[PDB]
This record gives C-alpha cells, structure tokens and sequence, in this order.
C-alpha cells in the first residue's frame, strides 16, 4: 500500500498549460520512477515518466508539450502541458513505477483518477431539486459545469439502494444528473437528505427529501 | 569532471541463497522452489468429492455396523478419523480386509 | 570478478539489473541497459522454468496398510518411500547449488561484458579511475553519452581534445 | 510506436462460462505483457504480468497465455464482479502502449424493471423549468423503450443509464423530460421492455 | 468444496513447485517429497548495497 | 559474448569448426583451424560417452503378474515402476539443458579465445572493424597471415610502414 | 586458457595454490598470493563438504528374507535394490565428472584474473613475453614488486625511464 492523489484545475481553457499534482503518502519520491496517463472518455494512453536521479522519458505523440518534475520537499510531483486542445480532454492518472523485480517493472499502484476539461466556458454552479415519492425518492443535478459532483445519502450513510447516473451533457451546453435511493415505504415516519459536491464551483449544498 | 560508470542493481532485499561455493549469499531477486504450506483442508480429488466414514472403518461401513446408520455413486479417496472404531461389533476375523480396503478405495 | 573491481550496487538504479550512472555539464543520473536486463530476465525465467515445469509426475496413492504378518512388505514399502526421499532430497539440494552458483556467475558475466564494451571503444579518451568508473578527458554530452551505451562511440573525433588533457 | 490490437471490443457471457481475451503486438515483444482490469470510475488494477504471472491477492479464475505476438486472457469461470473494461498493454519499449479495451458485461436472466414516475419541484417551477424524471430500477437487459405522453407523444427527453450492479448484474435507467408544463394536466411514462407482456405506464395529474 | 490435484492427511497442496516438504504420503498427481527446509534458486544477483 | 559480436557463421567454411577467412594481394580463402577443432572434438566426444558409457545396467525383467487378492503388492510394484519413472526423465531433461549450455558456451569460449590471441599479438598494425574482423595498415601476405595463425607473429618489423597509413 | 599459455607449475612455489615468481638486483624468489589462495581453499572445501554433508540417509536394513513361495516379491526387492543402485552410480559418476571439470575451470579462471590485473596496471613499462612472464624495461625493486602485488602499482612514476629503453 501507498496512496496517490491527484489535483489540478478541472477545467483549463484552449491553448493553455494545464498542471498537474500527485501527492504521495507512504513512500518517499525521490526513491521511485513516477508516471502519467491519461485517457479521453476512447483507450489509455502512456504520458511518460521522471526519476529525480534521473533521467525523463516522453511519449512522442506529446513530447514536445508535456514538462514533469519531482517536489522532494512536499512529497509531491507534477505534470504540464502546454497548448491544449479538445484532444488533451481526460480523465489523468498518477502512478507509481515498480523497483525493477523478475517481472520486471510494473505500474503496481495508482492514484484516484482526476478529472481535466479542456473547454472556454465558464464554470457554473449546480442547482439541486428534490424527487419526492417499497418505494423510491431522489435528487435532481441540473445545470451544471463541468464534471464531476460528488452525490452522498445521509452522508454517505445510506449506501444500500443508491443510483447516481451518468451525467448527461444538454443543449444549453451544461450537465444534469439525478441521483436515487430506494428505501421502504414502511419506513416513512427517517429523515433523508442529499448531499451535492461540485468543488470547480465551491457548491456545497444539502438537500432534505419529502413527501 | 565528467564521467560514466558501470553497475548493478541492489535493493532492500533480505532473501538468502546457497551456492555450490558460498553459503548465506544475500540476493535481489529469488524464488521459492520447496511447497511449504497446505490449506488445512481435505479437498476434492479431481472434482470428486472423497468418501468420508466419520465414526466408522470400512469394517463397519460395508457390514452395516448399526452405528454406521448416517453414500455417492463415486469417489476419488476414503477418509477415516484415528478414533475410528465401529467396525466389527460382533468378534471374529476378517478376511481379506485389507485388500478389500484398496479394492474400495476409488470407485 | 566485476561484481565485489565494483564493490557494491546501486540502490539508486530501480528500472533494471544492469546500467550506468553519468555526469556531465547537463547532469547526472542512473540509467538502466534494458536490453541486457531483458535478456538475462529471458533466460533466467527459462531457467527456473526448466526446473519446475519439467517435473510431470505420474498419479500416485503414496499409502499403503498391511496386516500384524506382513511386516516385510511393510518394510520393502518404506524401503521404497524412504530409498526415493533420499534421491530427491539430495538431488534437489544439489541443482539448486549448482545453478545458483551459474547464476551469479551468469550477472558476474553480463556487467563484464558491458564494461568490456565500453573500455573497447574509448581507448584513450578516458582514465580508468577502478571502481568500475571511467573519467573522461573530454567534454561527453548526453548525445555523446548515448552513443556508448548502444555501441556507437566515435573514438577520434575526440581524441586532439583529450590529447590536450593528457599532458 | 508499438500497436497493441485487442479482440473482442465488446462481451457478454452468463455467470460460470469462460471468457477469453485476446491481444496481438504489431512486433515481436516476448513476455512483456500485462492485463489490467479497469472498473467504472475507477484506476484500472494490475491482474497478470509477464504475460502469465498471476498478481498476489488476484482470484486464481485468471490466467495469461502467451509469448512473442499473441496473447490471451481466460477467465474460466466468470462471477458478476467481473464487470469490468480489460485492457493490454506492452512493456517492451518506449513509449508503452495499452490495447483499445474489451467491455465484459454479464449476461443475467430477464428481471422485469420496476418503474417509477417523478414530477417537477415547485422549487424548479419557481426558476421557470420544468423536467418530468422516469426510473426504471433494477433490471436486466439493459434495452429498453421510454415514451413520454402528455395523451399524446414527445420527441426534449434524454436518457442515462448505470453501469452494470457489480452484485446482481442489474442496470438502471433514468429518462428526463426538460420543458409551457403548466399548460396540460396528464404525464405519462410509457416503458416497454422484454421482461413484460405489455407496456407498463406510470403518470400523474398535475396538483 | 476445494478442489486439489495433490491430498495430504494434514491438507491439500497446490502442485506449482517441483518439490514439497508437508508430508511423504500424498495422493494424487503430487510435488516430490523432500527434507529441505529451503529451496530457494536465486533470479536476481548479490545484493551488496556497499 | 563473441558468437551473436561475430554475428553469423560461414557456410563457406568446410573444414573445421573454427578458423579464418583472409584477404590480401596473392587471394583470399576460408582457412579452418584444426588444432582447436581436433580438441573441442576430442574433448566433446568424451563428454557425449560419458553421458552414454556411463550407464552401466542390471539385468532387469521389469514386468510382475499378481492375482484379484494381491492388488497391493500390484501397487507398491507400479509406485517402484512410476517414481524410477520420474526420477529418469526429470534427470535425463535437466542433464540434456545443462549440458547443452556448457557446449554453446564452450564454442563460444574458444572462438573468443582465438580472436583474443590474435588482437594480442597485432596491438596497432590493424583496426578492429567490428563483425570479428581485422584490416591491416600494412600489406600483409600469406606468409604473414601464417605467422598469426600459428601464433609467432613479429609486431614490430611493419608497425612503421603501418604508422604511415595509421595518420 | 592460462593453464597449459602458461606451460607448467612451479614445484618451487610450496605455499599456496597461486602466486609470482619475481627477478631484480635485490634477489629473486617464488612469493605465493595467500588471499585468492585462501579464497579458493575455503570455496572449494564448500564445494566438497557440499556433496558430502547434503547426503542425510534414512535408517535402513536393506536385507529381507522370503521363502520358495515368494518368489515374486524376492524379484520386486531385487529390483529396488538394484533401481536404486543404477541411479546413485549414475549421479554419483556424472556430478564427479561434471564438479571436477568445474573446478578446474575456476583454478585457470583465478590465474587468467591475476595475470590480467598485473596486465592491466602495468601497460606499457613492461613487454609480454608469452610464458606468463613480464619483463620490465625499468629497473622494478622489492618495494616496486610489492605495490604489483597487492594492486597500487603507480604506472606514470617509471614511464619517462621505461620509454628510454622502448626506443
Ligand atoms: C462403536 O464405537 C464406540 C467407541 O469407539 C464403542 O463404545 C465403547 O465400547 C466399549 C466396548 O463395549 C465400551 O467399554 C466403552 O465404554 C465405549 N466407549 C464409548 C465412548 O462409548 C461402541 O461400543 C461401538 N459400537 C458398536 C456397535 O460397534
Ligand atoms: C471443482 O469444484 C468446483 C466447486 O468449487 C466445481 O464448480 C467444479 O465442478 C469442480 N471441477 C472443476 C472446476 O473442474
């Protein structure tokens, strides 16, 4: 076990550099090789590797763009691209590359995944509506950008019978989510709230659900 | 000023190897040649569940000893416990049973 | 005797068994041969492959239950148990020494070769300080440095420059 | 530089059977081969290296197959966890590629969805939009007609579905009917699907 | 419901290795008995970090 | 590490295992060495009859018959049967992959061995081209080429006439 | 191949396995190397105690005893015995065979090491001239001779008076 964290900006405008951010937690960086990759909503695709003793190594199809860098006083390392387009849309991984073994050199641990817009409009804030009701209930995502929101139940007490979806993309160019429980209708008497995170926005916002 | 050097790999590995010439040689990389651990279980033979007597020895299983009142149309092996005991109830000598033993043994 | 001229190992060189470490004006950092690490991973596997995958053995019952008066066979039986018990024990002791002795040897090998590539191709560019370290008399950059390692070394186009050195 | 050509792209099979993948290199890379397996939302883990190297704390139902250009991964006996988009990737050269990923999805038996009819909040209504949400919960496969009635049919919805249940390999399905609304008075959702004799219809009247 | 190809009185064994040291009476397509406490056949080189 | 720097080996090279290919202003040939072939024979030959020789057996008759009531003694015969089985073909393997390395690096040692007496002797009057192979600064005739072959090569009495072409 | 470009062995060389022979205005006499000696002594024991100490035996009476009627069993004996023995002199046999050309390998391999690190820091003071032997064109005292020895030899310090007699 080791954990990696990625942050960054979420949403970064064409022809700009986009920056990247891995904490590590539970292994020291100068001490590994570090990779990225990436993937479009389409395949993975490798972004490249540094070592801080060292020596970098790129992926040509982006070579001339893309930048690392270690941060041995942090504990962190960092990724940038510079001049991006609707293409460097992705959802970007940090990973860390495996002492060499009889293997011989894996990508063993991954980081959470983040999330990477490449788009010139502006960040816009959620608003939540409730769907009021064996019997289901929910929470209505609507007019938001851009990806992603986070959707807990009670926080994150109710798992059982929770379906977040997919966000869907709208014609006014903004994204719309509804997120449901099914709970008894015997248990009616309970209090249910929904909890909507949209962090590129700073929207925290609780929902109570009722009849 | 500027230089190159050859060299190999070391790591944090604690692992020990014999040689022919050197006993204790510490190494990187190595691999385990010897089974050392069992599961703790008696499993099926070749998917075929085994033929487990309990409280009886095949004396007692195939006569119909009265304790032996609790079989598959096949197994891979038969299994008895060291406590085994209900075989012959009524004193006497069996014949052959040792060969019927390894005659009943897969079926 | 490559492995303990170069007393030790790098725990600087993570991306492979076999490498170098550079310095120049641009920097310095290990850097690991893959192609040699390949090879002897490769062969390596084949190896222990060889000694596992090669024992196939046949469908035994090791058991067996005799009567209060057939104590021979019981005793023929355990010869048998005990007379194969013998033969493993000490075969499988013994192929093990014996390849891990190769093995070593084997890497002892490699990190000779490719020393002995290198000192072949720069002659008298370089001094050979020991500890498995050449210091160049020249300027090596990168691009220079590279060429050494794939075996493309260029020795005269240096050499005037190192002539200068030298004296 | 290295193309890494996966097959099939797409898969379904029940509970028990066996599944194979496969993957081809476009030059010779011996055994430098692993296989991941991404979950949705997730960082795809490591299952086999060395194309046939079984990762410790991996189900033994995997295995690799494979040296030089072909390689394959069985899955003998398939259970619903296994849900999931499987990838290849080399580690021969630089840079590392990956294959184009095989979606496996779990063929089930028929389960009829239950459906649920939701209207607008008088909140929404207040900020002058209004969207009728259908639910289908819990069912399987994942086709499926929505119909919006208002009696009459609409062509201003659109539909999302969950990935697969990763416990009982169900899916869910959401339809949004964005709209004006308080010009009619009956919404139906008209929800057709295999596993019913006929169309089941939700509504409501608006009040 | 295990399923093995190798069954000992104390447990069942997985057959990967050549050899095994839990038991000499074994049933089934079974590793080689031994006396070995380790067999260990080194892949990697002298580990000397100096 | 000289057979696959010497990449392939010579179809044209009839008479031997080892040897030389020339070239100068009298002709050029394919020339065997059979001093070092004569041995590697000698000495693999008594390798290949001591794997063979050395099996020295008992007269056996293998097959026993036993009754429906001795289904024992049936099996404890069949387990002495199966485990000299095992024991055979697991060894017969291994020895036939050890062995076969030692050959191979054997024939790679004696071709580097020859290679390396030959760059001994000629230090600078040649440049080592790669592929195995030496070119000459000065002419060098059959009876030069002699020399080498045989080892009594006499460095100095061309080195100035190779000095000349050297710059 | 040092032992037999080295023809023979030094009878007057009594303590150790490896060493030098050494000529000056001081005097001359055989000198052994005690620490590849030592080294080779405690490996090859290793080696010896390896094949031996491995063979933990099972406590047997090989002997039985049937009767007119048990024909078949005396045979099935026989034949473990006799199984037995043709694998265990087989082995026995071969790993002899096969350890012995090894360590006599590693004897050449220890002396080819030495004559190549006195090679190696020498250079161009002295001349081969075969027979294992350097023959120093500076004049090379005890003191000289020792630093050769245990490797700090300092080859520029005596290069501007061995280039003198070069020419
Ligand atoms: C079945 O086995 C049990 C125990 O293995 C027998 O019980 C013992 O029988 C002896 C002989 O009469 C008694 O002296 C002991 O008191 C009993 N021990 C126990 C633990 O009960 C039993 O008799 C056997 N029965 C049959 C029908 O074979
Ligand atoms: C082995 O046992 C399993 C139950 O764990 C069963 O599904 C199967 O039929 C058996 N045989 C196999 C997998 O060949």
């Amino acid at each position: 076990q080791v954990q990696l964290q990625e942050s960054g900006p979420g949403l970064v405008k064409p022809s700009e550099t986009l920056s990247l951010t891995c904490s590590v937690s539970g292994a020291s960086i100068s001490s590994y090789y570090w990779i990225w990759i990436r993937q479009p909503a389409k395949g993975l695709e490798w972004i490249g590797r540094f070592y801080t003793s060292g020596s970098p190594n790129y992926n040509p199809s982006l070579r001339s763009r893309v930048t690392m860098s270690v941060d041995t006083s942090k504990n962190q390392f960092s990724l940038k691209l510079t001049s991006v387009t609707a293409a460097d849309t992705a959802v970007y991984y940090c990973a860390r590359e495996e002492h060499i073994t009889f293997g011989g050199v894996i990508v063993r641990y991954w980081g959470q995944g983040t999330l990477v817009t490449v788009s010139p409009a502006s960040t816009k804030g959620p608003s939540v509506f409730p769907l009021a009701p064996t019997a289901a209930l929910g929470c209505l995502v609507k007019d938001y950008f851009p990806e992603p929101v986070t959707v807990s139940w009670n926080s994150g007490a109710l798992t059982s019978g929770v379906h977040t979806f997919p966000a869907v993309l709208q014609s006014s160019g903004l994204y719309s989510l509804s997120s449901v429980v099914t709970v008894p209708s015997s248990s009616l008497g309970q209090t249910y709230i929904c909890n909507v995170n949209h962090k590129p926005s700073n929207t925290k916002v609780d929902k109570k659900v009722e009849p | 000023s500027d230089t190159l050097c050859i060299g190999y790999h070391a790591n944090n590995s604690t692992d020990t190897v014999d040689t022919v010439l050197e006993k204790n040689v510490t190494v990187t990389h190595s691999v385990n040649l010897l089974e050392d651990k069992h599961n703790g279980k008696l499993c099926k033979l070749r998917g075929v569940a085994p033929l487990h007597l309990g409280k009886c020895n095949i004396a007692g299983w195939i006569l119909g000893n009265p304790e032996c009142e609790s079989t598959a149309s096949s197994w891979s092996y038969i299994v008895e416990t060291p406590s085994s005991d209900n075989g012959t109830c009524y004193p006497g000598d069996f014949i052959d049973y040792e060969e019927l033993r390894e005659q009943l043994s897969s079926v | 005797g490559a492995i303990a001229f170069i007393e030790g190992g790098w725990t600087g060189m993570v991306d492979g068994w076999y490498g170098y470490h550079h310095q120049n004006e641009q920097g310095s950092g290990y850097a690991a041969d893959l192609k040699s690490t390949q090879n002897a991973i490769d062969e390596i596997t084949n190896k222990v492959n060889s000694v596992i995958e090669k024992m196939n053995t046949q469908f035994t019952a090791v058991g067996k239950e005799f009567n209060h008066l057939e104590k021979r066979i019981e005793n023929l039986n355990k010869k048998v148990d005990d007379g194969f018990l013998d033969i493993w024990t000490y075969n499988a002791e013994l192929l093990v020494l014996l390849e891990n002795e190769r093995t070593l040897d084997y890497h002892d090998s490699n990190v000779k070769n490719l020393y002995e590539k290198v000192r072949s191709q720069l002659k008298n560019n370089a001094k050979e300080i020991g500890n498995g370290c050449f210091e160049f008399y020249h300027k090596c950059d990168n691009t220079c440095m590279e060429s050494v390692k794939n075996g493309t070394y260029d020795y005269p186009k240096y050499s005037e420059e190192a002539k200068l050195n030298r004296e | 530089d290295i193309q890494m050509t996966q097959s099939p792209a797409t898969l379904s099979a029940s509970v028990g059977d066996r599944v194979s993948i496969t993957c081809r290199a476009s030059q010779s890379i011996s055994s430098w081969l692993a296989w991941y397996q991404q979950k949705p939302g997730k960082a795809p883990k490591l299952l086999i290296y060395k194309a046939s190297s079984l990762e410790s704390g991996v189900p033994s139902r995997f295995s690799g197959s494979g040296s030089g250009s072909e390689f394959t991964l069985t899955i003998s006996s398939l259970q619903p966890d296994d849900f999931a988009i499987y990838y290849c990737q080399q580690y021969n050269s630089y840079p590392w590629t990956f294959g184009q990923g095989t979606k496996v999805e779990i063929k089930r038996t028929v389960a009829a969805p239950s459906v649920f009819i939701f209207p607008p909040s008088d909140e929404q209504l207040k900020s002058g939009t209004a969207s009728v949400v259908c639910l289908l919960n819990n069912f399987y496969p994942r086709e499926a007609k929505v119909q919006w009635k208002v009696n009459a049919l609409q062509s201003n919805s659109q539909e999302s579905v969950t990935e697969q249940d990763s416990k009982d390999s169900t899916y869910s399905l959401s339809s949004t009917l964005t709209l004006d609304y308080e010009k009619h008075k009956v919404y139906a959702c008209e929800v057709t699907h295999q596993g019913l004799s006929s169309p089941v219809t939700k509504s409501f009247n608006r009040g | 419901d295990c399923n093995t190809t190798c069954q000992t009185p104390k447990g069942a064994i997985n057959t990967s290795l050549p050899f095994q040291n839990i038991h000499p009476i074994t049933i089934g397509k079974c590793p080689k008995y031994v006396k070995s406490t380790k067999l260990r056949l080194a892949t990697g080189l002298r580990n000397i970090p100096s």
